[PDB]
């Protein structure tokens, strides 16, 4: 510090002698000087930590550096001044573009998970926050563009709802939250007004909500309280300004639909009084056109999606067995029971069955649909084996039964107990296709069993429909051709001149649970049952073409546009789910390793870690085990550890192994409760440390030690450099609890920052801190 | 070269490609003999009749082409009427000895196929066309080639199969299968059913 | 924890060096490192000298960690330097410390006579 | 039973920090074991490089450094001896040959690629020759009664009796792929999806059938989903490849249906048809992370065609590796009652590893415990012989072992019996 300012005080004397001389190469050598000790990461990690001994030194250090960059900057050197300006800039530091991956994270949020809860949201954008530091104007605005373009590029149907709901139901709470876990109101207010520079994404969106968005938007932010009421308004005063350049409207729908999805729940808990013509009215309306939709999108954004199905569900419960009745009121309780089911079937279908588990029973008392959902109906991950002892109840009911389907309309309808036929329902269509198959039963007389099921109640028809694509799954080619014909008639059109009530709507509902039980088995043979897009995203791959290179085509688009798209997270999805985790993973850093350009390599480490997101834990462990390993170990790889992308690299590792500590879809979940292995056994190593990240993680940083240690210096010792560099600029204070030791004394040994972040600078600390900086 | 020697060798033979760019008749490739029948072959094109490139003096970097199999000069020859005795001085063939040669056959077989696309062109708008001419002189040919076993008819056969392959070559199949009975119609009583 | 060869070794030394362990390098493992000293009224006071011992350390060579930086900027330490190199490649393979340390002293010595 | 040899590398093991690897193993006809392991010093090539033992040589070990960039899955012998397939991840299937007719020196010249999709499963065609063997015979005097050939058809034959010589790969996609050698060095690929749903293929095994048909057993791991079955048909047509592939019954497994707890044993683990041409029994190996389960499938007819299990053990512990014998006995009635009274169980065996050290020999049909060898760490790979009587096996170390079994699996014959 003192020969610091000796050597100030040199330049400070040689310029004022160049400034009375007016070859003076004393202030030349005076610089150079400067910037050769300044230079040096050991001498400003020196100087940083002789700050804290000797204060106000510092203080004269700077008055000098002044009165210098003064004296200089009027006799300026087409060398020397930049120089002088270098050296100033130095010792002031002793003591943008977009951002995609908010954008892909919202995006990812809104296209697979709607029902996931806001607290897990906010914690990863926190996250996403506190890794690349980013300014909450700029994060704000890429939360909002990331909602409305999501929301353009959305398909026509239940998406574009589901879009709707999440930017204006699922992001103000997102916010809200930010607020609370974090002069909010100032920066979203920046946010907004950077957004509304944005007039063409604006006009594009209101051309898809053939309203003006953003003042629904504006609107609701200030119902929040996000927003005061001036900005709101001048807010709103410039938008009609550079606006100005009968049905309703979705957001008014939806707007309006949440406080009925919290009234309907408040008025339906009592059976509109025990009403159930009250109760077939109101869900008559209900099945009217996309009404169902509305209340199942508000419900998913707003968390109140499984008090909604709790509520279906009892009331299923409460309408499946039969109260002593004559012919009409049975012929109410039925229909009940349809609009229940049909409902359930639809909301598990489209949101998950994750919403209809109850999570906790206490008692045996699980409801009927449940365990027909459970054990009985077709979904993505799930194939159903047709001869599980569920789809085997009884000989005693199922013979009944099939003599209740041969007599003629049930006529018995007044007494049913629904949820023992809807389960007998398998065997009676399994002996049916017996008897055909035998050849004991004509086909006209199979059109009259296809009837009576279809006909007076339509969940009978989802029932056998169940067990006829579990059952047409397993057979071979040649055996399917009869029972096909079964679906034939039991999706064919209406059955008519019985129809209890609300018949077409039932049609159209059970139409679409239909589509989506049988496309997979309808998909392995070229069979059209053309039921009236509802699948938007179904059967994304090529048919023939290998799978590395629909992953490479992808994530070149993604590089070349700059963010994910709906369909390419689909996509990346289903190659996550084929390939594996290890192939998907190796593949895409494999794409990002050969990248030459700096911009390119740093957007494609902020779009693969959203990527990542699908199951980042997963990927984690083979990232920091098997990927990094293998290219820090082998001696032939190590050159592709090049600069541009080793820097990018070792971000997106630090970004994965942060995140994994902190600490998510369906088909994830399954592979995960399906994996089995024994990461003790993996990493042998030489808190819990029986979870394996921390086994990883305790083994990498071995690994990394054994690096720096080591001779033969080369491209993967900067890696390692790098790692750690960022380990610590990432961190707030823990991933570098599972440092060794001896990491201390080496990476200074070979160069800095390292040690004068971790050493928090007590008075002790800095004799400690000295000796590692100093000794090499 | 090994990778440790590298462009110490590498460069060390580019200096040689002067040289070599004096040893070499410019444009060999694209020269091409008026067929006698009178024998006195002169020895500039003689073949190799294991690969058919140039007989080349020294180890030189000679041009690229100069280690290409000279297919075009062989077809030009095998298409002209009496260059019998000039193919035999050409690969070196003795007749004395039997060899099956090789490369020979496969010049056949390319020989019969673009005899094949030739004639499914058109064929019908001139009758004559060389096309027929074409035929007869390719069955001559063939009945002397294949008899003699320097080239082999199981194998030849065989080969055209893979080749008549994704061209639906059929317009003119009846010549093809003329020349077949020239062979079989020659030989079958010479050699088993097998074959 | 330290092979008790060269703890051997160190205890049986001259008073001319001052063998101690560099405080940098990893310690308690494998290989050691140690930074000497000398001390002769007849010689002079020269750069530290840096020695990396291997495990396993008789039945192979002990290996001087060079620092050509440091034998600049002087002529003398230049020829401490190269005479040092020269004895070095004079030696019989699988010695032990002390002869690298004597080596050393010798070198210095040959250096002090050659410029005097 | 016995162990013969142990064979180790010296300073060479330890590997650090990073992750073990699966093996691969395969002994030939001629008795060469084709085998890689876990190097990994100062390169990953070491974990890709293809070790020859000759079973009689002490320690000479030949190594071939295989080119394949990702970790080498699959390695398999010619019918006879004398071409070794093998298949990594991401493609690349290579076709070692001998240089110079050396046992010492391969090369491989012909190869496949369907670039970036893993080789789950590799199998070369079959050529047509099968016999069985009638113990029941083993005094008959003459060679012709003891050794018959059973009238099978070779996959695409080609122009006579003579069978093309390729392989058939299957990748973790839905994607099969088949090769076509032709007697020149010429080389026919075709690759086609299984079905039309494309799906995840985490196992797979090939046989093969009378009649000229391949059987392609799919799998994606989860042993709650079908063991799904594909009848391939290979042709040329003009010059190129054909593929046909047909939907065979598919199978789910029993541990699912237990209804007292079935979410146990969530994790198909291997799949394995009895032999390549015995195409109607299939074992499969349910595991949890503890204990595991096999069972024995057959596709016997009556829905016409239906898998009905045979058998399955009752708990075990996790099983590493199968091996599953190769001697083609006869199985009929008559010689399993011969070869139970006099004690003849050459191929009646498969051998199943454990992750304790323990390898049991299993009966085949009714899987029941024939014989236990401890270990005194686990076999991550075994291979049995062409006849049956020594197991090779490879630790979770750097320990190849050779293990004898007897023939009577250790009851005590008379000599004249032994000798017979």
């Amino acid at each position: 510090l003192s020969a610091l300012h000796w050597l100030l005080r040199c330049t400070a004397a040689s310029a004022e002698r160049l400034r009375e001389g007016l070859g003076e190469k004393q202030l030349a050598m005076c610089l150079q000087r400067l910037e050769k000790t300044l230079s040096s990461t050991k001498n400003r990690a020196l100087l940083h930590i002789a700050k804290l001994e000797e204060a106000s030194s510092w203080t004269a250090i700077e008055h000098s550096l002044l009165k210098l960059g003064e004296i200089l900057a009027n006799l300026s050197n087409p060398q020397l001044r930049s120089q002088a300006e270098q050296c100033g800039t130095l010792i002031r530091s002793i003591p943008k573009t977009g951002f995609p991956t908010v954008h892909a994270v919202i995006l990812l949020e809104g296209t697979m998970n709607l029902t996931g809860e806001t607290q897990s949201l906010v914690e990863q954008l926190t996250m996403v926050k506190r890794m690349q530091h980013i300014p909450t104007p700029l994060f704000v605005l890429e939360i909002w563009k990331a909602c409305f373009v999501g929301l353009i590029e959305s398909p026509e149907g239940t998406e574009e709802l589901k879009w709707t709901a999440f930017t204006f139901l699922k992001i103000p709470q997102v916010l809200v939250k930010l607020k609370k876990y974090s002069d909010f109101t100032e920066d979203v207010n920046c946010a907004f007004e950077f957004l509304l520079k944005l007039t063409p994404l604006l006009d594009k969106a209101d051309q898809r909500c053939n309203c003006d968005c953003t003042n629904f938007l504006l609107q609701e932010c200030g119902k929040q309280g996000l927003l005061s009421e001036a900005s709101v308004n001048n807010l709103m005063a410039k938008r009609k300004a550079d606006r100005e350049h009968n049905i309703q409207p979705n957001i008014q729908l939806i707007l309006r639909a949440e406080p009925t999805v919290t009234n309907i729940l408040k008025t339906m808990d009592a059976d509109h009084s025990k009403s159930p013509e009250g109760l077939l009215g109101v869900l008559g309306h209900m099945l009217s056109g996309k009404s169902l939709d509305l209340l199942l999108a508000a419900a998913a954004a707003t968390g109140k999606l499984k008090s909604f199905a709790r509520k279906f569900i009892n009331l299923n419960e409460f309408t499946t067995y039969g109260s002593e009745e004559s012919t009409k009121p049975a012929s109410v309780r039925a229909l009940l029971f349809d609009i229940s089911f049909l409902m359930l079937c639809h909301v598990a279908q489209t949101y998950g069955s994750e919403v209809i588990l109850s999570e906790s029973r206490t008692g045996a008392e699980v409801p009927f649909f449940e365990t027909w959902m459970q054990t009985c109906m077709p979904e993505e991950g799930k194939i159903l084996n047709p001869d599980h002892p569920c789809f085997r109840p009884d000989s005693t009911k199922v013979e009944s039964l099939v003599a209740l389907l041969n007599n003629s309309s049930e006529m018995k309808l007044v007494q049913m107990k629904w949820h023992e036929a809807c389960l007998s329902i398998s065997a009676a269509i399994l002996e049916i296709l017996n008897a055909w198959e035998n050849g004991v039963l004509a086909f006209e007389s199979i059109q009259k069993i296809t009837d009576n099921i279809k006909g007076k109640v339509c969940s009978l028809a989802v029932c056998a429909v169940a067990w006829l694509v579990a059952h047409v799954r397993m057979l071979g080619l040649d055996e399917r051709e009869k029972s096909l014909q079964m679906i034939r008639q039991l999706a064919g059109p209406l059955f008519s001149e019985n129809t209890l009530q609300f018949y077409n709507e039932r049609v159209v509902i059970m139409n679409s649970i239909l589509e989506r039980m049988c496309a997979d088995v309808l998909q392995q043979t070229a069979t059209q049952i053309k039921f009236p897009d509802t699948m938007p995203y179904w059967n994304l791959l090529p048919p023939k073409r290998p799978i590395k290179e629909v992953l490479t085509d992808i994530f070149a688009k993604v590089l070349e546009k700059g963010w994910v798209d709906s369909r390419s997270i689909h996509i990346f999805d289903t190659l996550l789910h084929m390939g594996g985790v290890y192939w998907f993973c190796n593949n895409l850093i494999k794409e990002l390793l050969k990248e030459t350009r700096k911009e390119h390599t740093l957007r494609a480490v902020e779009l693969l870690y959203s990527i990542f997101c699908l199951d980042m834990q997963q990927v984690t462990l083979v990232l920091l085990g098997h990927i990094l390993p293998g290219l820090l170990t082998d001696s032939s790889k190590w050159h592709s550890l090049m600069d541009p992308p080793g820097t990018a690299l070792a971000k997106l590792a630090v970004w994965c192994a942060l995140s994994s500590y902190s600490s998510a879809s369906t088909r994830q979940k399954k592979r995960h409760r399906e994996d089995i292995e024994d990461y003790i056994s993996l990493f042998p190593l030489d808190v819990n440390m029986r979870d394996p990240l921390n086994r990883v993680l305790a083994n990498l940083f071995l690994l990394i030690s054994s690096i720096l240690g080591s001779r033969t210096a080369g491209p993967h010792t900067q890696f390692v450099q790098w790692f750690m560099e960022e380990c610590v600029d990432c961190l707030e204070q823990s991933v570098l609890q599972f440092m060794p030791f001896t990491t201390v004394s080496e990476l200074v040994k070979v160069s800095k920052v390292v040690l004068a972040i971790t050493d928090l600078s007590l008075p002790l600390g800095r004799q400690v801190a000295a000796k590692a900086i100093a000794a090499l | 070269p090994h990778w440790l020697l590298g462009n110490l060798v590498s460069d060390f033979v580019d200096t040689f490609r002067p040289t070599a760019r004096i040893n070499s008749i410019c444009g060999r490739c694209s020269l091409l003999p008026v067929v006698n029948n009178s024998g006195a072959i002169c020895n500039s094109w003689k073949l190799d009749p294991a690969t058919l490139r140039f007989p080349l003096k020294g180890l030189l970097p000679y041009d690229k082409d100069l280690f290409e199999p000279q297919t075009a000069l062989l077809r030009y020859v095998l298409e002209q009427p009496y260059s019998r005795d000039m193919v035999c001085n050409m690969l070196g063939l003795n007749k004395q000895h039997k060899q099956r040669c090789p490369v020979l056959e496969d010049q056949l077989v390319d020989l019969v196929v673009y005899a094949m696309e030739r004639s499914e062109t058109e064929e019908k708008f001139d009758d004559g066309g060389t096309s027929q001419l074409l035929w007869q002189h390719l069955s001559s040919q063939l009945i002397f080639f294949v008899l003699f076993q320097f080239a082999s008819f199981p194998h030849m056969v065989l080969s055209l199969h893979q080749k008549l392959a994704g061209r639906g070559l059929i317009k003119g199949r009846d010549h093809l299968m003329w020349v077949l009975l020239q062979f079989i119609s020659g030989s079958i009583q010479k050699n088993a059913l097998a074959d | 924890s330290i092979p008790s060869v060269l703890q051997g070794e160190v205890a049986r030394l001259d008073p001319k060096f001052l063998v101690n362990l560099d405080p940098s390098h990893c310690s308690n493992n494998g290989t050691v490192h140690l930074i000497c000293k000398l001390d002769d009224k007849d010689l002079p006071s020269v750069p530290p000298l840096e020695l990396s011992v291997p495990a396993d350390y008789p039945a192979q060579s002990p290996l001087w960690i060079d620092r050509q930086w440091q034998y600049d900027a002087n002529p003398f330490l230049q020829s401490v330097h190269r005479c040092m190199t020269s004895r070095l490649l004079q030696l019989p393979d699988k010695h032990s410390v002390t002869a690298l340390l004597n080596t050393w002293a010798q070198s210095v010595h040959q250096a002090c006579l050659s410029a005097a | 039973m016995d162990l013969a040899y142990v064979c180790e590398w010296e300073k060479w093991s330890k590997s650090t920090h990073c992750p073990s690897v699966p093996l691969a193993c395969a002994w030939s006809c001629r008795n060469l074991i084709a085998f890689t392991m876990d190097l990994r010093s100062d390169d990953q090539d070491l974990t890709r490089m293809i070790h020859i033992l000759d079973t009689e040589h002490p320690w000479d070990l030949h190594s071939i450094p295989s080119e394949h960039h990702e970790a080498i899955t699959c390695l398999e012998w010619d019918q006879s001896g004398s071409r070794l397939l093998s298949a990594d991840a991401d493609g690349q299937i290579k076709c070692w040959s001998m240089a110079d007719h050396l046992a010492n020196s391969w090369e491989s010249s012909v190869g496949s690629l369907v670039e970036g999709d893993p080789i789950v499963a590799l199998s070369w065609l079959h050529n047509g020759v099968k016999l069985a063997l009638h113990v029941e015979k083993s005094g008959a005097s003459s060679f012709g009664e003891k050794f018959s050939r059973v009238k099978f058809s070779p996959s695409l034959t080609l122009f006579g009796g003579k069978p093309m010589e390729g392989w058939i790969a299957v990748t973790v996609s839905g994607l099969v792929t088949v090769s076509l050698l032709k007697p020149s060095g010429q080389v026919l690929t075709s690759t086609e999806s299984l079905c039309r749903l494309r799906g995840r293929v985490a196992l797979a095994d090939i046989a093969f059938t009378g009649g000229g048909n391949i059987v392609v057993a799919t799998a994606d791991g989860s042993s709650a989903s079908p063991v799904q079955f594909y009848k391939v048909c290979v042709s040329v047509v003009s010059e190129k490849c054909r593929i046909d592939t047909e939907i065979l019954p598919s199978l789910f497994m029993r541990c699912t249906t237990d209804l007292n707890r079935k979410d146990k044993f969530p994790a198909i683990t291997h799949l394995k048809f009895l032999a390549r041409d015995m195409s109607e029994q299939v074992l499969l190996c349910a595991s949890s992370q503890t204990s595991s389960i096999v069972e024995c499938w057959s596709l016997r007819k009556e829905t016409i065609l239906k898998w009905r299990i045979l058998s399955a053990t009752n708990d075990l512990d996790r099983v590493s590796a199968v091996a599953l014998p190769k001697l083609p006995i006869s199985l009929t009635n008559t010689d399993l009652k011969v070869a139970s009274d006099t004690q003849f169980y050459p191929g009646l065996g498969l051998a199943l590893a454990f992750h304790d050290g323990s390898v049991h020999i299993v009966h085949r049909l009714s899987l029941q415990t024939m014989a236990v060898f401890y270990s005194s760490v686990h076999l991550k790979a075994m291979q049995l012989s062409w006849t049956s009587l020594a197991l090779v096996g490879i630790d979770s170390h750097g320990k190849l072992s050779v293990l004898r079994l007897s023939p009577s699996m250790g009851h005590p014959l008379e000599v004249g019996l032994a000798l017979r």
